């Protein structure tokens, strides 16, 4: 192949709305695991994935 | 009680860039919010979809979390001091945070002195 093509980010643009589920109240529903980490615990997410659940971090895994 | 709120505020942007308060952006503020040392921050109303502001707001009911209101992150480039200045001091890339939030205090006595003064009558 004569031309390699590179790794472009995807631009997916304001998806920390996705994170947080506000209520209409004052809560957040907080659609996304919370990764039990000694690192990176009680501030960084998992990732819902369609079977797995997985930390990007310390790279944490669960089903 | 000498300067005002878009006066003393320019100290709390001023140790926050000496002494690592600063969690500006989207992802560093409310994501290390949640870890019980994140201390103030500030709302701008610019948004081209309400549920931005209305992010903030429940993060700031979660842990009786403080909050000022300064009007738009095209102001707020003129606030915080994040902008690329010329060969004379002048920035031309001008581009400053909406919600930004200040951890960890370096003790002074003219924004704690103006502003918790603020604070106190706001909440
Ligand atoms: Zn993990």
């Amino acid at each position: 192949t004569p031309k390699k093509n590179k790794h472009k980010r995807k631009k997916v643009k304001l998806a920390v709305l996705k994170y947080y589920k506000v209520d209409e109240n004052g809560k957040i529903s907080r659609l996304r695991r919370e990764c039990p980490s000694d690192e990176c615990g009680a501030g960084v997410f998992m990732a819902s994935h369609f079977d797995r659940h997985y930390c990007g971090k310390c790279c944490l895994t669960y089903c | 009680g000498v300067m005002d709120v878009n006066t003393a505020l320019q100290e709390v942007l001023k140790t926050a860039l000496i002494h690592d308060g600063l969690a500006r952006g989207i992802r560093e503020a409310a994501k290390a919010l949640d870890k019980r040392q994140a201390h103030l921050c500030v709302l701008a109303s610019n948004c081209d979809e309400p549920m931005y502001v209305k992010l903030v707001e429940a993060l700031c009911a979660e842990h009786q979390i403080n909050l000022i209101k300064v009007d738009d992150n095209k102001k707020l480039g003129e606030w915080v001091g994040l902008c690329k200045i010329d060969r004379e001091g002048k920035p031309r890339k001008v581009v400053g945070c909406s919600c930004v939030v200040v951890k960890d205090y370096g003790k002074e006595s003219q924004a704690k002195d103006v502003i918790e003064e603020y604070f106190k009558c706001k909440k």
